[PDB]
RNA sequence: AUUCCUGUUAGAGCUGUUAAC
DNA sequence: TAACAGCTCTAACAGGAATA
């Protein structure tokens, strides 16, 4: 279904339309995604077992 | 009690390529997608001019000739891949020399061989070289050539020829990949066509590989010495050498002497003060000024309580010291269980005390072999059935064997000059001790930092 | 109704120089104090490289002592001050290359020009450099000469020379100070002392001068495009540059390709956000994370509306935007009264709508006269007999004509590369529009981002 | 390309306003 | 999508030097 023809659909009918946003749409929101989470993760935890500076 | 600290093994490092293609096997990368240096053109073509008694012209030719095709490896098969041939394999082409370029040995040093006259017959051969001089833009890498006839004055008692010889072109700025019998000795083509391709792109300008994703904000020092037998007394040579990463793409190694007498190989405060604030100045030239975050230094024998305080007061708060220092003879060593059919995995690194570890830089790797795809490499099995494992002995940094083994593991695959896949010892370590060699035997370089291409 | 709205000249903008001294004056403050970066050693010495023919070494030695010695302005004495000689000036001394730190192009490369292909041309230059990548460590900047019988390759249909070499030799990490026969010829030879000499410090180091007055807290941006002139189409390749004054002493000038194809200049809402997104973050790693509170964008074209929302958008409530183009063409102009016989003081700011103002980047400019000391000088009197004004028009902000006027005078004194005293237009912009040509030539640099003194 | 931007010759890019398709 | 109007820009050249 080309995207044109999906618009025209639900411009057709918005009325009756359920919204199921995932983690992706957040990602713009700025907020860190699943990926940033986790490699924050990762350095947090990477940084305190083997002493090293976190902001370095 | 019989329970040891948990060790953990550090990846295979992976090498940069042409197009940033990262591999664990140098050579299969360059086969499979060019040197590092290819996507900038550095090198271009690469030109070439000889030096060899003229009785012996036509094997230069030869080996040239034979690096212009392919070559299928008969020893070592289970690491060595199939070599193509420098203009398929490099993407570069290999220039015949014209006859202008292509010079002849001058026939007194054939006497000179005779008298057993080493310092003689390497500034003869100098002298040899210096119709050479003029058409330094012609010719990139020149092949110096000394027959079997003068193995003579190859190694004897005070005296290195190829060191002197080496020593004596680098500050004339041209370098040469001397070639003896050795060579044209060997029964395996590829390893020695892989040798002097890689060695020869090397020595033009280009980079054949560089670590991949190393950071440009650490550098790795790297101090060693060598021995004088003086008459009367020792004489240690201590020389330092540096493998930073500038911000540009390529990255840079070069080494310098440390200095006016030393009969023991610790530095003191002034003189390890004064090498590392002209390594922090080099390092400075290159990042447009920017402190080096953290500095690391492998040392061949113990720091002294001087000069670890030296090492300190050369840098600023910023900067992270973590002194190591690298130990090749150890009591210890390491059998693989899961009783593997292969030796301990590379990289294995056991913590044993504070401030103790033991790295097993030669092991077994992991989808390096060609021939019985999916199996472990050992390099070393000709040599020894086990890997001996050095030891780390920490002295200054503050935490983290991860960081010091990791770096030196990855440090121990960027040696051009080396054709196998890896060393005992970081790339540091074994051109501080080339240099080392070649400040001994020559006491007038002192006072020039030279870089890895003129030396290795 | 001819009675406009009262204008407010904004008075010239102070640098900042050694020991933190202000003159509004770039060269009469390099001659009477010196470089604000030589506070700190980040040039230790300037140490120089040639990259010629050997026909026209000469030139270069030639002109290289002419920046030694002092020289006397011929032309335009008006504005420029008599050279003090470099080691005076600028307090650093300057180092002439050895032998072996001057290199000689290949003489493939007048085969090539005479075929005029400039891309083998541009390769080839590129390629003459190994012998001087071997002692990359040696030199800081390397004046690479082209003489006058490569001028058919040096600017035609779809290529340019500078570009692609500057393009080529960036990621090398060596500055270039690309000489023309402009240095020989040009009789201000004076000139040349105070332009090249100023462009060899800056990129032998950095920060000739530095802006006062400079809030730590905003980011100036300046987007801009080129063309490059597709067979079937055209493809628009803009980039962006960006200014701020970090915590550090080292004020910080950088531009990056945001971008794949364009067919406008007017980048998408995703292409902003994702370039504005770079730029602060760029500031928060120069800030250790603290948000800008101002920021600048200037365009030289019309933000659509999907660009006022990406800004909007990127940024918090906590950073204001000042949505800022600039208009080079327009039909107004001013005559400044008391009739005065100098035209309109510069930097006077008109407001016309409440949207859109006329800044006067030239005019006459007050207390940087030499000869006949009160009188003013006008910048273009040789090109133009009356200052053109440029348009700023708003295209968001809460509230303060002042406030971006100024800015923007500030940024069109900080152009080093620039001889003169003032730019028509900011240096944000201006460099944005060098890179862009830089990657229209050259698109595979998108990757990376660049401090100024690599392109200036 | 030490610089500066003054013009010439062209084309695009946006906006529009119509006619459509 | 095809013209047409304006506003503004860059892309190639050429080009002379700070109130005389
Ligand atoms: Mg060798
Ligand atoms: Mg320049």
């Amino acid at each position: 279904l080309t995207d044109n023809e999906f618009y025209q659909h639900y411009l057709q009918n918005s009325q009756h339309m359920m919204w199921f946003l995932g983690a992706g749409t957040s990602r713009s929101a700025g907020l860190p995604t699943a990926s940033d989470i986790i490699w924050d993760l990762k350095h947090r935890y990477y940084c305190l077992h083997e002493n090293q500076d976190y902001q370095k | 009690l019989s329970q040891l600290a948990a060790h953990s093994t550090i990846p295979e490092p992976l090498l940069l390529f042409k197009d940033n293609r990262t591999d664990t096997h140098p050579l299969r990368g360059l086969s499979q997608y060019g040197p590092y240096s290819a996507c900038f053109n550095l090198p271009g073509q690469v030109r070439l001019a000889y030096l060899a008694p003229t009785e012996h012209m036509r094997k230069l030719d030869a080996i040239v000739r034979e690096l212009q095709n392919p070559a299928t490896p008969k020893e070592a098969t289970n690491y060595y891949v199939e070599y193509g041939g420098f203009e398929k394999v490099f993407k570069v082409p290999l220039v015949m020399p014209q006859e202008h370029l292509r010079c002849l040995a001058l026939d007194e040093c054939h006497g000179v061989a005779a008298n057993g006259n080493g310092l003689a017959l390497a500034d003869k051969i100098v002298q040899s070289m210096s119709g050479l001089f003029r058409q330094k833009h012609a010719f990139d890498v020149l092949l110096v050539y000394l027959p079997a006839s003068w193995k003579k004055c190859f190694e004897y008692d005070g005296f290195d020829l190829h060191d002197r010889i080496k020593a004596k072109v680098a500050p004339l700025n041209l370098p040469i990949q001397i070639i003896n019998d050795t060579a044209l000795t060997r029964q395996c083509r590829a390893n020695v066509m892989w040798g002097v391709s890689v060695a020869l792109y090397a020595k033009a300008g280009g980079i054949p590989w560089k670590l991949a994703d190393w950071d440009k904000d650490e550098a790795y020092i790297g101090l060693s010495y060598a021995i004088k037998k003086n008459a009367e007394g020792q004489e240690y040579t201590t020389c330092c050498s540096q493998v930073f990463d500038p911000d540009g793409t390529g990255f840079e190694f070069v080494a310098y002497d440390t200095r006016d007498r030393k009969g023991n190989p610790y530095l003191s405060y002034q003189e390890m003060q004064s090498v590392l604030s002209k390594s922090l100045h080099l390092y400075q030239s290159s990042h447009n000024g920017r402190m080096p975050r953290k500095i690391f230094i492998h040392k061949t024998t113990h720091f002294t309580e001087d000069e670890i305080q030296g090492a300190f007061d050369s840098f600023s708060s910023s900067t992270e010291i973590e002194l190591v220092q690298i130990i090749q003879s150890t009591n210890w060593y390491g059998l693989k269980v899961d009783p593997a059919s292969y030796p301990v995995d590379r990289g294995l690194y056991q913590p044993l005390t504070e401030s103790e570890c033991l790295l097993w830089t030669q092991g077994s790797v992991m989808g390096v072999n060609q021939q019985n795809p999916g199996q472990p490499v050992f390099k070393e099995a000709a040599l020894t059935p086990l890997p001996n494992p050095i030891m780390l002995r920490r002295f200054s940094g503050n935490g983290g064997w991860h960081a010091t083994c990791s770096s030196i593991l990855a440090l121990t695959k960027v040696d051009w000059n080396n054709n196998t896949l890896y060393k005992k010892l970081p790339v540091t370590l074994v051109y501080s001790q080339v240099f080392a060699d070649v400040v001994k035997q020559t006491p007038e370089i002192v006072n020039e930092i030279y870089d890895y291409r003129f030396f290795m």
